[PDB]
């Protein structure tokens, strides 16, 4: 079960962790440097992206 | 070398894809050397197809280049060894990987697609171009490791 959480907060650009990560309205996530939503190609305004700190917390108390 | 590519590799390598095998070249470790086994109920069925795939440059920006080695008869594959497939160019994406290209192909083994003279016998005659890349699995894709 941590396997699959840590792969719900893997940048899927850089394969990393999200470090700063950005959300977009779809639910997926991006480190902030790593930027349609390049995972489900659902289109979003270039303003609707919103930095998500629940998960950038989730991220630090796994590894 | 892309912290990217290290991570893929070592994935690849740790959770191999079923009915796959892919290692990175042991001189290039952009280069890899894939081998597909033959779907079953397929006329490729029995069948070890090896392919070369190499990361360009601009990887992951840019899709990764495939190329089949192996003889076969399929309608989206030419006789250079090209595939036609969409995510190896304008549907590719950043977010996309080795892994997903490899099933995909995969899946093109299973659903030959005729919709080049080797798609024209897929259609004309279906079952005897079957038969045909039955012929060529076993004379090109067997016993060819
Ligand atoms: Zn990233
Ligand atoms: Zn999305």
């Amino acid at each position: 079960i941590l396997l699959n959480v840590k792969e719900e907060v893997t940048c899927p650009i850089c394969l990393e962790l999200l470090t700063e990560p950005l959300s977009l309205h779809c639910g997926h996530s991006f480190c902030q440097a790593c930027i349609s939503c390049p995972v489900c190609r659902i289109s979003y305004q270039p303003e609707n992206i919103q930095p998500n700190r629940h998960v950038a917390n989730i991220v630090e108390k796994l590894r | 070398l892309p912290r990217r590519i290290i991570k893929e590799t070592q994935r690849l390598l740790a959770e191999p894809v079923p009915g796959i095998k892919a290692e990175p070249d042991e001189s290039n470790a952009r280069y890899f050397h894939v081998v597909i086994a033959g779907p079953q109920d397929s006329p490729f069925e029995g069948g070890t197809f090896k392919l070369e795939l190499f990361l360009p440059e601009e990887y992951p920006m840019a899709a990764p280049k495939v190329r089949f080695m192996t003889k076969i008869y399929h309608p989206n594959v030419d006789k250079l060894g090209r595939i036609c497939l969409d995510i190896l160019k304008d549907k590719w994406s950043p977010a996309l990987q080795i892994r997903t290209v490899l099933l995909s192909i995969q899946a093109l083994l299973s659903a030959p697609n005729p919709d080049n003279d080797v798609a024209e016998q897929w259609k004309t005659n279906e079952a005897q171009a079957i038969e045909t890349a039955r012929a060529w699995t076993r004379l090109y894709a067997m016993n060819n490791i």
